[PDB]
């Protein structure tokens, strides 16, 4: 899990 | 490719055919059939709506939390992809998703699906950016929820299709109506629907669309419901889908976005015009 | 090997001895050099700060908003990938980056970089949620940005360095000072600055921490300034890079978050206490 949230 | 669509069942580019993912090219050159028994768009076959018998609407996913239950709803893409609105993430304390069920006190407390990431667009445009720079309030309103495990898919847990930019446009959003579901409240201001609903509402012309909102309805959104007739999605439906149907086979249209109240006089409901973000689909989704 | 850090330049691996990215370990298992000419943390060698020099602040960032200009500071980490705080994300129309100028009117008049995804730390938490679920505002004030094209490193713009958890909490976070920088207001409630300024901030006890304010730092803050001396940092500067120096190295140690307005007496600047978001920022750098 990279525990984020994206942006695109 | 405009009088008569090519004659394609689906997609069309001049001119040469195309289906949608799991559908084969007919031996004419012109038809599309379902080349799998998982392939998007197959079905068995909100205020004032019909219950969604099972497997009726099998791409509607389900987003839960703990202390609020199911806020919003989405669609399948694929089996480790789900879309929905912008506006429903961020806004719970946890998130979870759930697909299969029809009926929300068996979705709460039932199992769930872990989510992994979550993809929001950059020019979503919340309330509070809406009024400080003016602009159009829940513009740009989609989102896509990718799952850390793949879904189980079956005859009552199945994708809806993604169309192409152009389709969308000329074929689909031409048609006469669309379905809308999901388990948001029966009723503006009201209870939480204890059962999956699905409604059909008809396209409304930019023009009629515009004229009678008090705020704007910009370019990536569109509108659809009723005048007078007190059908409409409502709070909770959010991220919801809106499919059109074109030879026995769905297509993702809309996602349930905004609107004034829920089946008001004169007014409609707001939904993200996905014609404006199939390349932003197809990007994430390819990966 | 917390014994004067095995009398190694950088990081310190119980001895085992390593250096940050860019630099090569010496002869002697010790030293650390530079392995070339945009190596990280190198250098040229906010209330009442001085106007860093071109030059000198070449991790510094520039958010820049097309209707509102410069709201906000990052830190580089390289040439794809440049930091921030979360509460600068989505808080504006449109975000672009500018870097190697320390003017603030010919960053919002010239070309700016183009920004591609923000990642935003899943557990960050806006005064929206923190009202609604009681949790600590700004707490989680972390992300990064990730450039649609390399940015082109410099003598004026270079990344800094990043630290491992272990160098950061035994080593860099027990220094006296850090440095931090940012284009932000130049007092509370005053207007924004005209160049970039730079800032010494003394590291405080989180004792005198908890002790100082009605609001309390997360165990992923920490906090930086002055009692009575009008130094901190302000709005605007939110994203700015905190550093920490050793060995004539720039470290990546904190990130401006947040305060009780700006240098107020018996308050400190909120720092995004970097050393807890080391390896978040490592799996997304891969
Ligand atoms: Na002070």
């Amino acid at each position: 899990d990279i525990f984020a949230d994206i942006f695109i | 490719c405009r009088v008569d669509n090519g004659n394609c069942w689906h997609f069309c580019k001049h001119i040469q055919c195309s289906c949608a993912e799991g559908y084969l090219l007919g031996e004419d050159g012109h038809s599309c059939v379902a080349g799998g028994n998982f392939s998007c768009g197959r079905n068995i076959k909100i205020v004032n709506g019909m219950d969604c018998k099972l497997g009726e609407c099998p791409w509607q996913a389900a987003l839960v939390d703990e202390k609020e239950g199911v806020f919003c709803g989405g669609t399948i893409l694929s089996p480790i992809y789900v879309l929905t609105a912008a506006h429903c993430i961020n806004e719970t304390e946890t998130i979870s998703v759930v697909v299969g069920e029809i009926d929300k006190s068996r979705i709460e407390t039932g199992p769930l699906l872990s989510v992994d990431k979550i993809y929001v667009h950059k020019k979503f445009v919340p309330p509070q950016k809406a009024y400080k720079f003016d602009l159009a309030a829940y513009d740009y309103d989609i989102a896509i929820i990718q799952m850390k495990t793949p879904i189980q898919f079956s005859e009552n847990v199945v994708p809806a299709c993604l169309p192409t930019a152009d389709f969308a446009n000329q074929v689909l959003m031409k048609q006469d109506f669309g379905i809308v579901s999901g388990f948001g409240r029966i009723v503006e201001k009201g209870p939480k629907s204890k059962t999956l609903k699905v409604l059909k509402v008809p396209y409304v012309d930019r023009h009629t669309c515009m004229v009678s909102s008090e705020t704007p309805i910009t370019p990536n959104m569109f509108c659809a419901g009723y005048d007078t007739l007190p059908r409409d999605a409502c709070q909770g439906d959010s991220g919801g889908p809106h499919t059109t149907v074109y030879r026995d086979t769905h297509f993702i249209t809309g996602i349930v976005s905004s609107g004034e109240g829920c089946a008001r006089n004169g007014k409609y409901g707001n939904y993200t015009k996905l014609s404006k973000f199939i390349p932003w689909i197809k990007r994430i989704m390819r990966q």
